[PDB]
RNA sequence: AUCGAGAGGA
C-alpha cells in the first residue's frame, strides 16, 4: 500500500542529452516523469515583443513569434523568478522577467544575418543559448540594405502547457520493455521488427518469451535538452514539478477533507 | 459443498477447426470416470494447455468451502477460505443452455450443459444423470487444476 | 400463468402504443420516406 | 403540376408549388375562395398550421384550477 | 482557405431587407440564415407547428 | 422529384377518427398504411403457420389430449387432469385449431407466394423471450398454465 | 474568435477550487474528486498508486472532456478504510516516491559526472 | 356530439403532450399558480411535466373531428404514455 | 421466385414451379391477355397508364 | 519563407543549421550526409532542413520601403 | 424562442426520440466508424482486460451501479473480457440473437450451432453479451440490431 | 446599397 523505492541507472550524460534508466516504479510514474520533462518543466522564453522598427521581409508577428522560440539559458534563473501572475510588480520587473533589447540595420551591401547574438539581455545569466560561449547561431531574419529591425523584448517564466515555447525538450525518447515480453504490442510478424537498442536478445530470437506474472518496470530515457536547461537540471526540475503539484494537492485536499 | 459436477478429463484435441482467436485455445476432451465430452474455451496465454493433458475439472455454484451462496460481484479482499486456492486455472460463467436427447414423451438419457464465461464457451455433454446440478442462467465457477 | 398474463399486457400496451397519432403528417412523412432513397439509387 | 394543381386543394396551395401567377389569375377571373385547410395556406398566412401541434385546440380548465 | 473563423457566423434580431423585412442575406451583411421549403417540409413532417410557425412567422417578418 | 412529392402529399394528415385525409378532407385511407399504425414501432416478424406443410402444420399447432404421457411432461398433474378428463376444454382446443386453419388458408390467400416475412407491431417472440427470462421459466418442468387459459 | 488563453489549463479561476470531494452514494464507502485544472499527469499516478493499495476497492480516473480542464477520479475503498484516506495516502507515497527518486537521480549525476 | 360517447383514442398524443407541456409551461412562468408540489423547481418546463405526471394540468384538448364536431377531455382523462 | 409460378401442393407445401414467361419490348395488353394458352389472369405490364 | 526555429515535431534547433547545411552541401555532401554532421538524426528534423524553400532570399531582391 | 416551442421540440424532435425512423423502422443512427471497428475487436474471444483497465474503463460508463463485475477468469491472473463490459453497457435485460459478418453458413446446421468456433452468432440474454463478436449487423441502422431492439 | 455575373464550399 506504500510508495515504490525506484533506482537510477545513468548511461550517458552530454551536455545535450541525458539518457537514464529508471527501475522498480509504476509506468504511470514513469509517464508522468516523461509528460512532466515536455509540459511542467518552467524555463525563460521571450513572451513579449515591442517592435519599435522593421523594415524587413517579414511581419511583426512572425518576428515575435521567431524570438519567442529562441532558447535562453534558464538554468539557475527560473527557480528564482516568479510568474508574472505572483510578481506583485506592475507589468514587469526585474523579479519576475528578463529584458531583451535588438537593435540591427543592413547599412553594407551583403544581407545582414540578424541571429540570435543580436539579442542582447540585461540579465547576463539568461542569454540565448547559441549565443552561450562550433554551433551557429539561431537565424532571426535576413536583411537587405536599408532594413532595419528594432525591438525590445521581455522574457517571462512559463512551461510547455501553455506555449512549446516554454519546452525545454528537443526530444524525449521514452521506451520500456524493449523485448515484448508483457506483449503489449502485438506483432503480426515479430521477424519484420528491428531490435531496440535496449534488447537483449540473440538474432534468432525476435521478442521475448511471453512473461504472464510481468508488470511494466526498467524504463528507458533519452531526454535531449533544446538548450535552455541542461538535461540533468530537466530531470531534476521535473521530479521537483512533479514533487510540488502533488504537495499542493494534498495541501487543497487536507483543507477539503477537514472542511467537512 | 456446492460442487455441481466433478471430474478428470483429458486433451484429446485441441482447435480441430484450426487456431481461430489467438490467446484462447478450445479444447476437446473426454474424461474416463463418467465418459463426458467437454468442449473448453480457455486462455493459452496465461494458462498454457498440450494436446494430452490430463486435468481435474469441477463446476461449482460457489467458491466458498461452506455451502453460501456468491453474489457475483467481485471482491478481492475475501479471507474466506475458497476453494479455488486448490486449483490453478478458475473462470466464473453462466449456464446459457442445457440440451438433451428427450423425446415428446420420454426424458433424456444425455444431456448437454452450456456455459459462457464472459464470452469462453464451454459445453459439458453426456449422462443426465450427471447433470443435474446445471439450470440455465445459472452462475458457475471452472476450478480447472492440471495433473501429471 | 404469471408470465403469460404478463406477456398479455406487455402485448396490449406495446400494441396502443404502434397505433398512429391522430396529427401525423403522413403525407409529408411519406414523401420524405420516399424521396430520401431516392437520392442513393442510380441515375443510370 | 398537371395532376397536382389541378385537383381542389385551393389557389394558395396551388400557387405554393408551380404556376403562381397562372393560378392565382384564374382564381381571380373565377373568383375562388381558399378555405385555408391545408398547411401551405396558414404557413403563408403565418397562422398555426392544422398540422401536428396545431390539430387540435386547448382550453383552460376553470373547474380544474381550483 | 476554408478557415472556420471566416465561416462562423450567428444571429439574433439583427438588420433586415428593405423590400420584404426579413433578415439580410450572408455574414457580412450580418444576415440571418435561410429557413427553406425542405425545412418547413421537414418540420411539417415532425408536425412541429409552433416551432414552423415561429421559424416561418415570428422569427423573420411578424 | 422530392419538391413535386412534397407538395403532392403536404397536407395529408391523419385524423382523430383516424381516417387519413387531405386539405379538401376527402379520404385517402379509411385507416394509415391500412392498420391504422404508425411506421416507427412496427418490426419484422415471421407468420408462423404459412410456409409448413399440412402435416407438419398438423403436428405443431394441433394440441395433442390424448397422449396422456407427453401433456405428464408438458403440464402439471391437475392441468394433465382436466385436460384429459374434461370435454368442453378439448372442444374449445378442437375449435382453436380449427381457427388457425382457417388462418392459414387466409394467410395463404393474401401471401399467394410462399414469404412468411411479415412487418408487425409487437415482437411476439422477443416478447416471449422477455417473459421466460423475466419469470425465469425452466424449459425442462412442466408448466402450470392452462390451454384453455391461453385461448381465453 | 473563441480560443482559450493557454493558461486556462493550469491556472484556477477565481472561486474555483482546486479539489472537491462529492460521497458516491451507488455504492458504500466510494468518493469521486474533482480535481480542476489537473489532466492526466496527476490522475494516472494518483490511479494507479490507489491501485497499490489492497484496500482500495475501486481507482479510476478520466477526464471528462479534453477541452474542459479538470479530472474526476473515484476511489472506493474496504468499509474499515476510507477513501479520502486512501487519496491521502497515495499522495504521500507518491510524494515520498519522487524525493527518494530524486535523490538517486541526484546522487548518479554526481557519479557520472565525477566517475 | 355526445360527450357520453367520445370516439377518439383515449391516449394523449405526442403533439398534445407537446402542446400541453408548452402551454402550462408558458402559464407557469407567466405567474399561474402551481397545481402540485415543488421542492426546487424553477424552470416551467419541469413543473409542466412535474404537473402531467401527477394529473393536474388544468386544460382541456379540444378535439376536432373532420365532419366539425368536436370532443373535448380533460388532461387527467387521457392516457400518458411518455 | 418472384416470377416463377408458386403454387400450393396437395401436401400443403408451397411449390415454385420453373416455367417459361415472356417479356415483350412493347405493351398491347389488351391484346396479348386474349390469346390462347396466355395467362389472362398473371399476365401484366410496366405500363401504368395501360 | 525563413528556415524555422524548432523542429515542428520535437522542438530541436534547426535555426541555426540552414547556413551551416548550405555550407556543407556546397562542400560536395550528400544531403543525408550534410544532415547527419548537423546531428539531425530524427527524420523529423531531416525533414525541416531537407524540404525548406528558402524564399526570403528571394524577397530580399525586392527593394526596401525606405532607403 | 418560446416556452411553448422548445417544449415541442423537446417533445418532438429531440434525437433520441428521433432513433428509429419511420421509413424503414430501423435505426437511424448506429454505431460508427472507430467505436465499430473496435466494439469488433473488443467483443473478440480473446480480449482479456486488466483490473486498471476495466477499471479505467468503467470510469467511462454513465449507467455504472458502482458494482465491478466477477472476472470471467480469476485465477492465474484475474481479468475481465469484453464481453462482459459490454455486458455492463447493454441497457436493461434485452434479448437479442445477430450473426457476425463473417458467420459461416453451413455453422447453423452441423454442431457447434449454439457454441461458436467462431464466437459469431450474437446472443444477448437479460442484458449480458453471451457470446458473439459485435458489428455493423448488431449495432448498426438495421432492423432488430441491439439499438433497435434497446429503442 | 442594389443588381447582376463569376469563382468556390458541403
Ligand atoms: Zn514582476
Ligand atoms: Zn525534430
Amino acid at each position: 500500500p506504500y510508495a515504490n523505492q525506484p533506482t537510477v541507472r545513468i548511461t550517458e550524460l552530454t551536455d545535450e542529452n541525458v539518457k537514464f534508466i529508471i527501475e522498480n516504479t509504476d509506468l504511470a510514474v514513469a509517464n508522468s516523469i516523461r509528460r512532466v520533462f515536455i509540459a511542467e518543466v518552467p524555463i525563460i522564453a521571450i513572451d513579449w515583443v515591442q517592435i519599435d522598427a522593421n523594415s524587413s521581409v517579414l511581419h511583426d508577428e512572425f518576428i515575435a513569434h521567431r524570438l519567442g522560440l529562441i532558447p535562453l539559458t534558464s538554468d539557475d534563473i527560473v527557480d528564482k523568478l516568479q510568474y508574472s501572475r505572483d510578481c506583485t510588480c506592475e507589468e514587469f520587473c526585474p523579479e519576475c522577467s528578463v529584458e531583451f533589447t535588438l537593435d540591427v540595420r543592413c547599412n553594407e551591401d551583403q544581407t545582414r544575418h540578424v541571429t540570435s547574438r543580436d539579442l542582447i539581455s540585461n540579465s547576463p545569466r539568461v542569454i540565448p543559448v547559441t549565443s552561450r560561449n562550433e554551433q551557429d547561431d539561431i537565424l532571426i531574419v535576413k536583411l537587405r540594405k536599408g532594413q532595419e529591425l528594432r525591438l525590445r523584448a521581455y522574457a517571462k517564466k512559463g512551461f510547455g502547457k501553455e506555449h512549446a515555447k516554454w519546452n525545454p525538450t528537443a526530444g524525449v525518447a521514452f521506451e520500456y520493455d524493449p523485448d515484448n515480453a508483457l506483449r503489449h504490442t502485438v506483432y503480426p510478424k515479430p521477424e519484420e521488427w528491428p531490435k531496440s537498442e535496449y534488447s537483449e536478445l540473440d538474432e534468432d530470437e525476435s521478442q521475448a518469451p511471453y512473461d504472464p506474472n510481468g508488470k511494466p518496470e526498467r524504463f528507458y530515457y533519452n531526454v535531449e535538452s533544446c538548450g535552455s536547461l541542461r538535461p540533468e537540471t530537466i530531470v531534476l526540475s521535473a521530479l521537483s514539478g512533479l514533487k510540488k503539484k502533488l504537495s499542493d494537492l494534498q495541501t487543497q485536499l487536507s483543507h477539503e477533507i477537514q472542511s467537512d | 459443498a456446492g460442487i455441481l459436477f466433478e471430474d478428470i478429463f483429458d486433451v484429446k484435441d485441441i482447435d480441430p477447426e484450426g487456431k481461430k482467436f489467438d490467446r484462447v485455445s478450445r479444447l476437446h476432451c473426454e474424461s474416463e470416470s463418467f465418459k463426458m465430452d467437454l468442449i473448453l474455451d480457455v486462455n493459452i496465454q496465461i494458462y498454457p494447455v498440450d494436446l494430452g493433458d490430463k486435468f481435474r475439472l469441477v463446476i461449482a455454484s460457489t467458491l466458498y468451502e461452506d455451502g453460501t451462496l456468491d453474489d457475483g460481484e467481485y471482491n478481492p479482499t475475501d479471507d474466506r477460505p475458497s476453494r479455488a486456492d486448490q486449483f490453478e486455472y478458475v473462470m466464473y460463467g453462466k449456464v446459457y443452455r442445457i440440451e438433451g436427447d428427450e423425446t415428446s414423451t420420454e426424458a433424456a438419457t444425455r444431456l448437454s450443459a452450456y456455459v459462457s464465461y464472459g464470452g469462453l464457451l464451454m459445453r459439458l455433454q453426456g449422462d443426465a444423470n450427471n447433470l443435474h446440478g446445471f439450470e440455465v442462467d445459472s452462475r458457475v465457477y471452472l476450478l480447472m487444476k492440471k495433473l501429471a | 400463468g404469471e408470465a403469460f398474463d404478463w406477456l398479455l399486457g406487455e402485448i396490449e400496451s406495446k400494441f396502443n402504443q404502434a397505433i398512429a397519432h391522430p396529427g401525423e403528417m403522413v403525407g409529408a412523412l411519406a414523401a420524405q420516406s420516399l424521396g430520401e432513397p431516392a437520392t442513393q439509387m442510380t441515375l443510370n | 403540376r398537371h395532376g397536382v394543381n389541378r385537383q381542389d386543394t385551393g389557389p394558395l396551395m396551388k400557387c405554393s408549388f408551380e404556376e403562381t401567377v397562372d393560378v392565382l389569375m384564374e382564381a381571380a377571373a373565377h373568383g375562388e375562395s381558399d378555405p385555408m385547410k391545408g398547411v401551405s395556406e396558414n404557413i403563408m398566412l403565418g397562422q398555426l398550421a392544422p398540422a401536428g401541434t396545431g390539430c387540435f385546440d386547448l382550453l383552460l380548465d376553470a373547474e380544474k384550477c381550483k | 482557405k476554408h478557415m472556420v473563423d471566416d465561416k462562423i457566423h450567428s444571429r439574433a434580431r439583427g438588420p433586415i431587407q428593405i423590400l420584404n423585412r426579413q433578415p439580410m442575406e450572408g455574414r457580412s451583411r450580418d444576415g440571418g440564415l435561410r429557413f427553406g421549403e425542405m425545412e418547413r417540409d421537414c418540420q411539417i413532417a415532425h408536425g412541429a407547428a409552433q416551432f414552423l410557425r415561429e421559424r416561418l412567422f415570428e422569427a423573420s417578418d411578424p | 422529384i422530392q419538391r413535386r412529392l412534397i407538395k403532392s402529399m403536404e397536407s395529408v394528415m391523419v385524423k382523430y377518427d383516424a381516417t387519413v385525409r387531405n386539405s379538401i378532407n376527402q379520404v385517402v385511407q379509411l385507416r394509415y398504411g391500412e392498420d391504422g399504425l404508425a411506421g416507427e414501432s412496427v418490426e419484422f416478424q415471421n407468420l408462423a403457420t404459412l410456409k409448413p406443410s399440412n402435416k407438419a402444420f398438423e403436428k405443431k399447432f394441433r394440441f395433442d389430449y390424448t397422449n396422456e404421457r407427453a401433456l405428464r411432461r408438458t403440464l402439471q398433474e391437475d392441468l394433465v387432469k382436466d385436460v384429459l378428463s374434461n370435454a368442453h376444454i378439448q372442444n374449445e382446443l378442437e375449435r382453436e385449431f380449427e381457427r388457425m386453419r382457417e388462418d392459414r388458408e387466409v394467410l395463404r390467400v393474401i401471401f399467394p407466394t410462399g414469404d412468411s416475412k411479415v412487418v408487425l407491431p409487437c415482437n411476439l417472440l422477443r416478447m416471449i423471450w422477455n417473459a421466460q427470462k423475466i419469470f425465469h421459466i425452466n424449459p425442462r418442468l412442466p408448466s402450470d398454465l392452462h390451454p384453455i387459459k391461453v385461448v381465453e | 474568435m473563441n480560443a482559450p488563453p493557454a493558461f486556462e489549463s493550469f491556472l484556477l479561476f477565481e472561486g474555483e477550487k482546486k479539489i472537491t470531494i462529492n460521497k458516491d452514494t451507488k455504492v458504500p464507502n466510494a468518493c469521486l474528486f474533482t480535481i480542476n485544472k489537473e489532466d492526466h499527469t496527476l490522475g494516472n499516478i494518483i490511479k494507479s498508486q490507489l491501485l497499490k493499495d489492497p484496500q482500495v476497492l475501486f481507482a479510476g480516473y478520466k477526464v471528462p472532456h479534453p477541452l474542459e480542464h479538470k479530472i474526476i477520479i473515484r476511489v472506493q475503498t474496504t468499509p474499515d478504510y476510507s477513501p479520502q484516506e486512501a487519496f491521502t495516502n497515495a499522495i504521500t507515497d507518491l510524494i515520498s516516491e519522487l524525493s527518494l527518486l530524486e535523490e538517486r537521480f541526484r546522487v548518479a549525476i554526481k557519479d557520472k559526472q565525477e566517475g | 356530439q355526445a360527450n357520453q360517447k367520445r370516439i377518439t383514442t383515449p391516449y394523449m398524443t405526442k403533439y398534445e403532450r407537446a402542446r400541453v407541456l408548452g402551454t402550462r409551461a408558458l402559464q407557469i412562468a407567466m405567474c399561474a399558480p402551481v397545481m402540485v408540489e415543488l421542492e426546487g423547481e424553477t424552470d416551467p418546463l419541469l413543473i409542466a411535466m412535474k404537473e402531467l405526471k401527477a394529473r393536474k394540468i388544468p386544460i382541456i384538448i379540444r378535439r376536432y373531428l373532420p365532419d366539425g364536431s368536436y370532443e373535448d377531455w380533460g388532461v387527467d382523462e387521457l392516457i400518458i404514455s411518455d | 421466385d418472384n416470377k416463377k409460378k408458386i403454387i400450393i401442393t396437395e401436401d400443403g407445401e408451397f411449390k415454385a414451379l420453373q416455367e417459361w414467361i415472356l417479356e415483350t419490348d412493347g405493351v398491347s395488353l389488351m391484346r396479348v391477355l386474349s390469346e390462347k394458352d396466355v395467362d389472362p389472369v398473371r399476365t401484366t405490364s410496366n405500363d401504368i397508364v395501360e | 519563407m525563413i528556415i524555422p526555429v524548432r523542429c515542428f515535431t520535437c522542438g530541436k534547433i534547426v535555426g541555426n543549421k540552414w547556413e551551416a547545411y548550405l555550407g556543407l552541401l556546397q562542400a560536395e555532401y550528400t544531403e543525408g550526409d550534410a544532415l547527419d554532421a548537423l546531428g539531425l538524426k530524427r527524420y523529423c528534423c531531416r525533414r525541416m532542413l531537407l524540404a525548406h524553400v528558402d524564399l526570403i532570399e528571394k524577397l530580399l531582391n525586392y527593394a526596401p520601403l525606405e532607403k | 424562442q418560446s416556452l411553448e416551442t422548445r417544449a415541442e421540440i423537446q417533445e418532438l424532435a429531440m434525437v433520441p426520440r428521433m432513433i428509429v425512423t419511420p421509413q424503414s423502422n430501423r435505426p437511424v443512427m448506429g454505431i460508427v466508424q472507430d467505436t465499430l471497428t473496435a466494439v469488433r475487436k473488443f467483443t473478440k474471444r480473446d480480449v482479456f482486460l486488466e483490473r486498471g483497465e476495466v477499471m479505467n474503463l468503467l470510469m467511462f460508463l454513465s449507467t455504472w451501479d458502482g458494482k465491478v463485475p466477477q472476472p470471467a477468469i480469476l485465477k492465474p491472473r484475474p481479468l475481465w473480457t469484453g464481453k462482459q463490459i459490454f455486458s455492463l453497457i447493454i441497457p436493461g435485460h434485452i434479448n437479442c440473437i445477430r450473426t457476425h459478418s463473417t458467420h459461416p453458413d453451413d455453422e447453423d446446421s452441423g454442431p457447434y450451432k449454439h457454441i461458436s468456433p467462431g464466437d459469431t452468432k450474437v446472443v444477448v440474454e437479460n442484458g449480458e453479451l453471451i457470446m458473439g463478436i459485435l458489428c455493423k449487423k448488431s449495432l448498426g441502422t438495421s432492423a432488430g440490431s441491439l439499438v433497435h431492439i434497446s429503442y
